[PDB]
């Protein structure tokens, strides 16, 4: 399933 | 330049009376909180800078600002629910909707991103975000002619936050919420993008992830041959989501269920039932359950389709959650089949699977199987060939196995186990 949440990396 | 500098550094940039220097500054947060290991998050939080990324976001005179700030705040939601409240705590809602309307594709993005961060901490925050009037300006960005004209990353930022404020209970989105998006979703899910094409697919999972009433909404908008023809894909991050979607739907009303099958549903379970992929297999298993659960008519497509060998063969072998699901099935089959649906089941071989899966350490298996058999008896004796029938399971060793639950430490499995064993032996 998707992630809940998701930072921007570089 | 903006290169690995340290908080004191960062806030003493933003702290400065220079929007150059901010800028700086904020990139080289940007940068800190984009790095694989353990990024600062809580160390920028303590350093009082959360409102400080706010009023940047606000600066439309300065567009650079208001994209690192963007993204430094992005990451900060993306951590712990108490790392997302820091954000939300500062006012970045509003200010992230705002910039949905900005001329500036990259910081639009970012807006969406930082939100679906903020809504996929749970149904709280996706509900304050709703609340705060999010949906219009987001479905705004998606209302062109051909989606095909919009950046790749673009709309599956999009796409995927969009399925953010789709998910999770406790409660389910307000149903207006709901009723709003499901347009959008429904044009998502006929992109040719995969990646669109799964996020749109669990959008529907979770929003046919309830009562009948949640699952008609999505019905009602014809989505179902989709579904069905996603669910035959060969990429397999489309298919769990196609899956659960159709297995969601099958939980609801004999007529919702029976859209499943009108669409074609059935002729894919051969595959599905046989699937390499576990989770595959158990979803599958699972879904044929609730359509065994089902009418005659529903059952007898079941038999149509040829997959009650299918059946017997995830009983004989699989994994043990998906036999789980299989033997429940099963006894689903037998509750609600003719007499001749249930003689059908025992030609196909399904008594020797049935009892060698007695032998498990599983209480509540053995309950459903015990059932499933007594279904099975009392559909013989309505055919007068009880004694047939016991012998087939005394040749399997099916009996040993029945007479030894007569001694078995939960109730109402001894008691099953008993009544069998007087009753036909």
């Amino acid at each position: 399933s998707p992630r809940k949440k998701r930072p921007r990396q570089t | 330049g903006t290169v690995n500098w340290s908080v004191e550094d960062i806030v003493k940039g933003i702290n400065s009376n220079n929007l150059e220097s901010q800028l700086q500054a904020t990139q080289a947060a940007r940068k800190l909180l984009s790095r694989e290991k353990q990024p600062p998050i809580d160390n920028i939080i303590r350093a009082g800078l959360i409102p400080k990324f706010v009023s940047f976001l606000g600066k439309t005179d300065c567009s650079p600002i208001q994209f690192e700030s963007a993204w430094a705040l992005t990451n900060i939601a993306s951590g712990t629910s108490e790392q997302t409240k820091a954000v939300v705590d500062g006012g970045a809602i509003p200010a992230f909707i705002s910039l949905l309307a900005s001329p500036h594709a990259h910081i639009s993005e970012q807006a969406v991103w930082a939100l679906g961060n903020i809504a996929g901490d749970g149904s709280a925050f996706r509900d304050l975000v709703i609340k705060h009037g999010a949906i219009d300006p987001l479905l705004a960005l998606l209302a062109v002619p051909d989606l095909s004209t919009l950046a790749c990353g673009y709309l599956r930022n999009l796409t995927w936050t969009l399925s953010n404020l789709c998910r999770n209970k406790n409660p389910a989105p307000p149903l207006d919420a709901v009723e709003q998006i499901l347009p959008t979703l429904v044009r998502l899910l006929h992109h040719n993008d995969p990646e669109v094409l799964a996020d749109s697919c669990w959008a529907i999972s979770y929003l046919t992830d309830g009562p009948n009433e949640r699952i008609e909404m999505v019905v009602k908008k014809g989505v179902v041959p989709q579904l069905v023809k996603l669910l035959g894909a060969t990429e397999l991050p489309i298919v769990t989501p196609a899956l659960r979607a159709i297995g969601n739907i099958v939980t609801g009303t004999d007529e919702q269920t029976q859209k499943v099958i009108d669409a074609g549903a059935l002729a894919v379970f051969p595959s599905l039932l046989t699937n390499p992929k576990t989770n595959i297999q158990k979803e599958a298993t699972w879904t044929m359950s609730n359509i065994t659960a089902g009418r005659q008519d529903q059952i007898q497509q079941v038999v149509n389709h040829g997959l009650v060998p299918f059946l017997v063969g995830v009983l004989s072998k699989a994994d043990f959650k998906t036999q789980k699901e299989a033997a429940w099935a099963i006894t689903n089959y037998t509750s609600g089949g003719t007499v001749e649906q249930i003689v059908y089941l025992v030609h196909c071989g399904i008594i020797e699977p049935l009892m060698n899966l007695l032998s498990a350490k599983d209480t509540k298996i053995i309950q459903v199987i015990l059932d499933a058999i007594s279904n099975i008896f009392q559909a013989a004796e309505k055919l007068g060939e009880t004694e047939k029938l016991s012998i087939m399971i005394e040749e399997c060793g099916g009996l040993d196995k029945i007479e030894a639950l007569q001694r078995h430490e939960n109730e109402s499995v001894y008691k099953a186990s008993l009544n069998l064993i007087e009753k036909y032996f």
